[PDB]
């Protein structure tokens, strides 16, 4: 089963600077059939759900802000912040569905 | 649009507890259900996977035996129960509805809505 | 003789799901046709594709294609090409089939009416027979399987009716065939998995002398698939039990690629997608590998394809294997052998080893023609007498 490790465990970023969560996969996530990446990004806040930022490794919901943006391919995926504000704060996880069981990173911590 | 989830209970070890979820807002028996849980502090951990129509499952195997989701289309409502229950089953207890690819009509699984959550305790 | 006498059924319950999203319909079809020659399968089980709103006896006609299938335009297609490639269609009628009772709860009278009429407007269209399943909930079932088995063969001799029931018991299986002696009925009879080779032995000689030696279907179902009851280690060995017992063997789609729709998480057990390549199952790339395929398991000779097709075509053209003629001997615990054969033909030795363990077994030298384990020459004569199986192994041999 596909284990899903992130980088770093927290990070402090000030506002407006550039937040990089790195999330690294034991197997590639590539589908070759339709050359997707199967992995996404989830935002959780405290006492609430985790809530879908990113799928397709970089194509983002309807409603999340242009400054997040996902990257990578195969076995290696970012989330990248453009400029960091105050809604921000949360816990960021990565999540791979090429196979199942359906597996999720130890998730990153994300303060000023 | 929305899933409501039942509410927190507390239970000793060796018990049963059955979560409920209900759906509202769509087509109930076209989504996949999901279940993850999230240990207080710790990460996210996917359980398994019930099909509206037909009733069908699958679960991980960490929770194969003790673990049974079933639905009722009449109520619109997807139950979990976890049976054996242990310390490391206290948790919050997520529903939550599996996408749809509209385009290519695929349901990989990545979750979209998400219930309030349920938190369970054991002694 | 008769065309379905001359090989193997194919059951496609689900167009969607045995071609694709979106693709299930009737010119979708057509295309698949090539495929099912490459079984060698002499019917197609096609439907139900009749439109039936669900649990309403008025709002369901039996007479008319839900637009979600094609038209009848369509269907007339896909029945010359089916004609022009040797292949029959059988269109599966059961009315309620889209509510939890088949039959629906009330107007027994009004919903045998929709049948019966079904059955002339459908022969006059050009289809070759006719199923009809879940008989258990049908009152009277036996009577109006008479009347439809009547006029279903009164309009022709080369025209088909299979019954299906969930049942295993034989009384109740017997007492459907009464008054009939010419269904074929498909039935849970061998269903159960955990039989060994001597109670599979009795059920198959049990049944035969029950019905007189009478021509009859052989399946583990109406209408799921092998995997829904047996484990992967006798798969090879049923499928080479049906291709050789004597009768009409009928499978479902996916059952010669061994599909395991519990392998595909959230599929339904009844309608699981078929796997052509690594692009049928979208969904989960992972849970599907190469040998699951249709395309993986064609280039490999052991694989459950190339079995299926091998049996298949001794099946359709051996007239040992064509004639219900069969005798099964005392040959152990575990073991389940007979003898096929028809007037001065090729005769046909099947034994079959049920159990987890070594089991040891008219010439003295027969040619063997495959086993359902690799590791023997095949084509190369062996003896019946230090004849000596594997767990799970099945064997067939050739002598004249």
């Amino acid at each position: 089963d596909i284990v899903m490790t992130q980088s770093p465990d927290s990070l402090a970023v000030s506002l407006g600077e550039r937040a990089t969560i790195n999330c690294k996969s034991s197997q590639s996530v590539l589908y070759s059939s339709n050359n997707k990446n199967y992995l996404a990004w989830y935002q959780q806040k405290p006492g609430q759900p985790p809530k879908l930022l990113i799928y397709w490794a970089s194509t983002r919901e309807s409603g999340v802000p242009d400054r997040f943006s996902g990257s990578g391919s195969g076995t290696d995926f970012t989330l990248t912040i453009s400029s960091l504000q105050a809604e921000d704060v949360a816990v960021y996880y990565c999540q791979q569905y090429y196979n199942t069981p359906i597996t999720f990173g130890q998730g990153t911590r994300l303060e000023i | 649009v929305q899933l409501v989830q039942s509410g927190a209970e507390v239970k000793k070890p060796g018990a049963s507890v059955k979560v409920s979820c209900k759906a509202s807002g769509y087509t109930f028996t076209s989504y996949y259900m999901h279940w993850v849980r999230q240990a207080p502090g710790q990460g996210l951990e996917w359980m398994g996977i019930i099909n509206p129509s037909g009733g069908s499952t699958s679960y991980a195997q960490k929770f194969q035996g003790r673990v049974t989701m079933t639905r009722d289309t009449s109520t619109s409502t997807v139950y979990m129960e976890l049976s054996s229950l242990r310390s490391e089953d206290t948790a919050v207890y997520y529903c939550a509805r599996g996408y749809y690819d509209i385009l290519t009509g695929s349901r990989p699984i990545f979750f979209d809505i998400w219930g309030q959550g349920t938190m369970v305790t054991v002694s | 003789q008769k065309w379905w006498h001359t090989g193997a059924l194919y059951r496609i319950g689900d167009l969607q799901a045995f071609q694709g999203h979106g693709a299930g319909n009737l010119a979708g079809l057509k295309g698949r046709l090539d495929y099912l020659s490459s079984l060698k399968v002499k019917g197609l089980v096609l439907g139900p594709i009749h439109k039936n709103q669900k649990d309403d006896v008025a709002q369901t006609d039996l007479l008319q294609i839900d637009p979600n299938f094609g038209s009848k335009e369509d269907f007339d297609s896909l029945l010359q090409s089916a004609k022009k490639k040797s292949i029959r269609v059988i269109l599966d009628l059961t009315p309620n089939y889209r509510g939890e009772n088949s039959w629906f709860s009330t107007q027994v009278d009004t919903v045998a009416t929709k049948v019966k009429d079904a059955l002339e407007f459908w022969l006059q269209a050009g289809v070759d027979g006719f199923q009809v399943r879940d008989i258990e909930n049908l009152k009277d079932a036996s009577s109006f399987l008479a009347e439809w088995q009547n006029i279903t063969k009164g309009f022709s001799e080369d025209r088909l009716l299979i019954a299906g029931t969930n049942s295993s018991d034989l009384q109740q299986i017997l007492s459907l065939l009464e008054s009939n002696k010419d269904l074929l009925l498909t039935s849970s009879y061998l269903s159960d998995s955990g039989s060994t080779g001597e109670h599979t032995k009795s059920l198959v000689t049990q049944y035969l002398n029950a019905t007189g030696n009478r021509w009859c279907s052989w399946s583990l179902s109406q209408a799921r698939l092998l995997t829904s009851f047996l484990p992967a280690q006798l798969l090879r060995l049923y499928q080479l039990m049906l291709f050789t017992l004597p009768g009409t063997p009928v499978f479902s789609y996916g059952d010669e690629i061994g599909l395991d729709a519990a392998a595909l998480p959230g599929q339904p057990m009844e309608a699981p997608v078929m796997l052509w390549d690594e692009s049928s199952f979208p969904d989960i790339p992972g849970a599907v590998s190469a040998n699951m395929t249709v395309k993986g398991q064609s280039e490999d000779p052991g694989s459950l394809l190339s079995l299926f097709r091998r049996l298949s075509d001794q099946r359709s053209k051996e007239r040992s294997l064509l004639h219900g003629d069969f005798h099964a001997f005392s040959a152990g615990p575990g073991l389940f052998s007979y003898i096929r054969h028809w007037d001065q033909n090729e005769r046909f030795l099947v034994v079959l080893n049920f159990g987890d363990v070594g089991l040891s077994a008219l010439p003295a030298k027969a040619d063997l023609l495959l086993s359902t384990q690799p590791g023997r020459e095949e084509g190369s004569p062996l003896e019946l007498e230090r004849l000596k199986l594997e767990p799970h192994e099945g064997l067939l041999l050739r002598f004249p």
